[PDB]
């Protein structure tokens, strides 16, 4: 399974929440450093960039060697165009993805979009969005957390505005792994 | 083609501000503000103009009004400045009595205060300026070795802070410190 972390590097997150997010990335990643488990990372704001590709990923396996030059951008939050980046310029076999493997998508964002796009370009990918802010409250405004939802209201969107409020998602995130 | 106002602001912690994310488009597909601060939107009247209320701002924040216009998404940035009077300005305790002709040290420390490029500190034996220097670090270390001669016979030394927001319509925010009962 070629899983991907898509974290929110927009201004709207407290300068701390950025690092609390990473901790979570590691809560699943390094905890599940077991073989046959590939990952990636794309920080989205007003623009996009692949923090660490697969190529440099399975070279020095550890979430403290792949976040060497991370710089908190803190601009907007192009949530849609972010998902459409993991699709087109991320999961490309060229970088370092295995065909006979399931492409997962771990989106991390307060659930506040700065644009209205469409993810049909990758509607097949295993989505996994995790809230973290304060904005994720009323339905009148906050509803896009349902937009990238897949299966019925279960453990897709909960109170976890701090995904730290959850143990090791190894045997838990393996829903088809 | 975005825009926002006010472009600059100076305010105390917990204070609140209003911001108008405006825009000039035939028909914009989206308008919003980008901040870590608590947002609360205002009136419904209008279409290409939106007002909010950034509340409980403690750090110098900088909101960002965006807009997805057909032409494209643009951005208008405002700057929120927070200013505040320090926790304590008190100076370091020495005992009341002292031998004349002693190159003793007067140390004063201030903890907090912003904007820090406007906050100055001054040690002084009464209404006489002994040393005016800008608050450095946390707490702000400041020192001047005072002597004991003629103006020293039973004096009162003290430490004050002066935060000048006068260059921007506010007042001079200063705080005096507990006196130094020197005897001899
Ligand atoms: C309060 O802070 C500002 C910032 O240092 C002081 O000076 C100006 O600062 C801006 C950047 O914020 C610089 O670009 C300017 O060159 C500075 N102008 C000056 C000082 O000539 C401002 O003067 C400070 N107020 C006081 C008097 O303490
Ligand atoms: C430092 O000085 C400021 C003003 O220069 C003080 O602000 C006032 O503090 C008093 C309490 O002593 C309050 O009752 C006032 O309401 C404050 N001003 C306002 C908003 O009217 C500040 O308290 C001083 N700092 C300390 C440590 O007392
Ligand atoms: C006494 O004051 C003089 C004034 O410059 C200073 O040079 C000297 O170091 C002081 N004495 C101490 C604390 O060593
Ligand atoms: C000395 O300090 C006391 C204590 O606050 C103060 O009341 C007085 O005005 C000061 N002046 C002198 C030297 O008496
Ligand atoms: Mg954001």
């Amino acid at each position: 399974v070629d899983l991907v972390f898509l974290f929110d590097g927009s201004m709207s997150l407290q300068p701390d929440e950025f690092q609390k997010i990473l901790d979570f990335m590691k809560d699943v990643m390094k905890k599940c450093s077991n073989t046959s488990y590939q990952f990636a990372a794309v920080q989205f704001s007003t623009s996009y960039k692949t923090e660490f590709d697969f190529s440099d990923y399975v070279k020095r396996k550890d979430p403290d060697a792949l976040l060497k030059h991370v710089k908190h951008m803190l601009l907007l939050t192009n949530t849609f165009g972010a998902i459409n980046y993991v699709a087109t310029e991320v999961f490309r076999e060229e970088l370092g993805a295995r065909p006979d493997a399931t492409k997962v998508l771990i989106i991390i964002t307060d659930g506040e979009a700065t644009d209205s796009g469409n993810i049909d370009a990758a509607k097949d990918i295993i989505r996994y969005i995790i809230g973290i802010g304060k904005h994720f409250q009323t339905k009148e405004s906050q509803e896009t957390l349902h937009k990238f939802a897949s299966k019925p209201a279960s453990e897709f969107v909960k109170i976890l505005d701090t995904f730290e409020k959850l143990k090791d998602l190894c045997t838990e995130l393996q829903k088809k792994i | 083609q975005t825009s926002v106002s006010p472009s600059k602001v100076i305010l105390p912690r917990g204070g609140s501000v209003l911001v108008t994310c405006s825009t000039s488009c035939d028909q914009p597909k989206l308008l919003g503000i980008e901040t870590p601060l608590p947002k609360k939107e205002l009136l419904l009247p209008g279409n290409n103009r939106k007002v909010y209320e950034l509340s409980n701002v403690q750090e110098d924040s900088q909101p960002m009004c965006y807009s997805n216009c057909p032409d494209g998404q643009s951005t208008a940035k405002t700057f929120l400045t927070v200013y505040w009077t320090p926790e304590r300005v008190e100076l370091a305790p020495l005992p009341s009595w002292q031998p004349v002709g002693k190159n003793l040290t007067l140390r004063c420390q201030v903890e907090g205060g912003a904007p820090r490029a406007n906050l100055t500190v001054v040690l002084l034996r009464g209404e006489k300026e002994l040393k005016r220097e800008p608050a450095v670090g946390e707490p702000a270390e400041v020192t001047t070795t005072v002597l004991v001669r003629r103006d020293h016979h039973g004096a009162n030394f003290s430490c004050r802070t002066e935060l000048d927001l006068r260059p921007q319509g506010l007042e001079l925010f200063e705080n005096t410190s507990a006196p130094y009962q020197l005897q001899t």
